[PDB]
RNA sequence: UGGUUCUCCCCGAAAUGACUUUAGGGUCAGCCUCAGGCGCUGACUGGGGCCUGUAGAGCACUGAUAGGGCUAGGGGGCGCCUACCAAACCCUGUCAAACUCCGAAGGGUCCCAGGUGGAGCCUGGGAGUGAGGGCGCGAGCGAUAACGUCCGCGUCCGAGCGCGGGAACAACCGAGACCGCCAGCUAAGGCCCCCAAGUCUGGGCUAAGUGGUAAAGGAUGUGGCGCCGCGAAGACAGCCAGGAGGUUGGCUUAGAAGCAGCCAUCCUUUAAAGAGUGCGUAAUAGCUCACUGGUCGAGUGGCGCCGCGCCGAAAAUGAUCGGGGC
RNA sequence: UUGACUGGGGCGGUCGCCUCCUAAAAGGUAACGGAGGCGCCCAAAGGUCCCCUCAGGCGGGACGGAAAUCCGCCGGAGAGC
RNA sequence: UCCCCCGUGCCCAUAGCGGCGUGGAACCACCCGUUCCCAUUCCGAACACGGAAGUGAAACGCGCCAGCGCCGAUGGUACUGGGCGGGCGACCGCCUGGGAGAGUAGGUCGGUGCGGGGG
């Protein structure tokens, strides 16, 4: 089993919980200490193309505008099994860096 | 016959554990006063027990020494006693059932235990059964 | 058997105890009440009745409840009951211990050796309408050797043994 | 080490911690007193919020444990087999300062309140103390010895050897003495006399002078309650009479043929039923009911808790509960 | 000059620090009371990022104990530190 | 509104183990491949990328079951702040507040916010 929880090591509020399926990637901005979610940007549960990586971006841009819209910026990335690689949000806007 | 030992005297308060119930056997020997019973005593009783009815039934000794009884050599003061020397003992709080017999007549059984009591440094009482259990 | 069970109001358990009563309690998934009887009473009944046979209490107001004693407490110094919980029976299949009887005389006399009632009475799941008085033990062909346990009993109908099965229920051993 | 001189008033300790060639000495802290300053924050109490790991209790880990079961292995002839000799493992029972699945009362602290007290807090002047002791409760050491010894919480003595009680008596009971009174109420403990106040009024127990302070263990010592017999199937005590037949079955019989000792516990048969509890020797041979009629016509045998008492109980100058005497 | 403690002193033991217990559920707490350590060690045994999860028990496997190394289940911690 | 499912948090075993049928349209997974990114002390097993043919057998989701596990009263006691008697003592007992642990009855194969995709 993977006890990953690479997260849990999230203390500076605002979590960009991702989630790669086997076709669609979902990202989600969440507030801890007070369990609730705000910004969201799925893969095909949205629409756009059929190419993972390619999509993985236009799917992140999504969070950008969407988020910035309601006054969001500085945050920390996320997703544990994640393995910072292919899946990506390498995009402007959010000051989550990376 | 084990563990790290030469322990603290400690004391015997109320006999909140002085009062079980015949577990096996048929008749029994329950204690009335609290005390430390030297193994020397147990045997000295048990023996006379069996010995009272040569080639008889079964004897059950629920009490069991494990507490080390220390003692000084006949001098003054300087660290705990040589300890043990004489040996170990078991702690009996008024009510505990020490010995219990079975497989024999009450005339034989009852009279058997009576003797034991003389060996023990306490005051005893003899019991039958039919009492406690967990049935319905 | 039976015996008055006067409703316990709820005041000074000792007062009773000392006075003459004997605090108790009756209950099941439905009922739960404070009761009290009388030493001489309860004794005279239990001493022989115990908790193997059914007990029916006569509540001051008509009531006639079928019960059994699930547990009684003792005042260590000089065995004397302190409390009693009564199981108000009904119809649902219930658990309970039933007595056993060892008849005959298994080899063990030439040189001696006596048995050892390893489980006087056992619990077996059964429906109230049927509640065996005592069960039989056809053991008498075993010496200092082994012993019987579990499913070695002619457990009648509705007597699905409620144990392991494996509980050594008897054994014969050497003398002194 | 000893000594240290007039008077009154107010408050009043300490005998602990740390470090000390320190240990009957000393430095700082703690407790005392004085001056000034701050003013409800004091002790204690109520209601909330957490902290805790004891008493109990409990085996879930660490160990210990009696019995049975089951079972690697290991002795013994040796394949089968055989007593837990015996691993783990499952029950039944348990034990533990340095074990805990659990866990009180209680204790600690913060907040809000009550609380004007020889309460508090801040600064400064002066100290003494640093030799404690008893009692109660909780633990070590001891021997569940010591007016023993160490700690912990409290208290009293210390400094209240001032007052009442306890015969007397630092610390047990009562109670904190500015002073005066030939006034009253009460504490403790007392009310037969010494000796103030009932030979007070019911209801019971005890006959030892218990009371007037000793144990295991003993006895139909007394008084009050209980359960088992079982009594026209009318013995419970005198008492009559049989004192049954195969019983005289077992190693040892030299002798068990109860009246040697280890194996029995059947039968015949009725007065009834001794599979013999009893005086013996060589067994055996005899004795009494442990069974039954006649009268006799009634409470009798068997266990068990409770109150009081009795035996157990021997020391040294003359004895006694403080005395007398009950 | 030739120490102190010490149920008299001498002899004996001890003298600082760490950890359990005693210790009475906050701290703290004695005794020549019970029971063990320390007077060092790591240049990786330290940083950070990224991965992995033990010990046992049960089968199955050439040499192969009763754990050498493999494969398969079970095993929340009894290993490790 | 009420269903289904993919992410997530919270309560922290009454959601656990083990059984018993079900779900593939969606989702999810397993699958299809190893050219590229990047991979395993050797293995694309795991990480990873590219694809979607086939499957619900694994795994996960959802239900039912009590045999194991976990929970678990009420009563009643043990012990106990505080106060207090008896006895020479060892110890026993009452008053006033608190009050387990075991064991019984019994309960349980979850509960619940947030955001999404589908009828």
């Amino acid at each position: 089993k993977f006890r990953v929880r690479n997260r849990i090591k999230r203390t500076g509020r605002l979590r960009l919980s991702v989630f790669r399926s086997l076709k669609h990637i979902y990202a989600q901005i969440i507030d801890d200490e007070k369990g609730v979610t705000l910004v969201s940007a799925s893969s095909l549960a949205l629409k756009l193309k059929g190419n993972k990586t390619e999509v993985a971006r236009q799917v992140g841009r999504a969070l950008a505008e969407k988020a910035l819209a309601l006054g969001i910026k500085q945050v920390a990335f996320d997703r544990g099994p994640y393995k910072y690689h292919g899946r990506v949000k390498a995009l402007a806007e959010g000051a989550r860096e990376g | 016959r084990m563990k790290y030992r030469k322990q603290q005297r400690g004391r015997l308060k109320g006999a909140t554990k002085g009062g079980d119930y015949v577990a096996f056997g048929d008749y029994g020997l329950v204690a009335l006063e609290p005390a430390w019973i030297t193994a020397q005593q147990i045997e000295a009783a048990r023996v006379a027990m069996v010995r009272h009815f040569r080639r008889g039934g079964k004897i059950f000794i629920r009490i069991f020494p494990d507490k080390p009884y220390t003692k000084k050599p006949l001098e003054v003061r300087m660290g705990k006693g040589k300890g043990n020397v004489e040996g170990y003992v078991a702690v009996v709080k008024p009510g505990r059932v020490m010995f219990e017999v079975a497989g024999v007549t009450e005339e034989q059984a009852m009279e058997a235990l009576r003797i034991a009591g003389h060996k023990l440094p306490i005051k005893t009482k003899i019991v039958r059964r039919d009492a406690y259990d967990e049935a319905q | 058997y039976r015996l008055k069970a006067y409703y316990r109001e709820g005041e000074k358990p000792s007062a009773l105890r000392r006075a003459g009563k004997l605090p108790g309690v009756m209950y099941n998934r439905h009922l739960n009440r404070k009761v009290y009887v009388d030493l001489v009473e309860f004794d005279k009944v239990f001493r022989q009745a115990s908790i193997h046979h059914v007990i029916v209490l006569e509540l001051p107001d008509g009531q006639s409840l079928p019960t059994l004693v699930r547990q009684v407490n003792l005042d260590k110094r000089r065995r004397r009951p302190e409390h009693v919980d009564f199981f108000v029976l009904s119809d649902e299949p219930v658990e309970m211990y039933v007595p056993l009887r060892f008849v005959g005389t298994p080899a063990g006399v030439r040189a001696g050796g006596v048995l050892q009632e390893i489980h006087r009475d056992i619990l077996v799941k059964v429906s109230p309408r049927n509640i065996p008085e005592f069960i039989e033990v056809d053991v008498s062909g075993l010496e200092i050797g082994d012993s019987l346990h579990a499913s070695d009993l002619k457990l009648p109908p509705g007597v699905e043994l409620a144990v392991s099965p494996e509980e050594t229920i008897a054994a014969v051993v050497p003398p002194e």
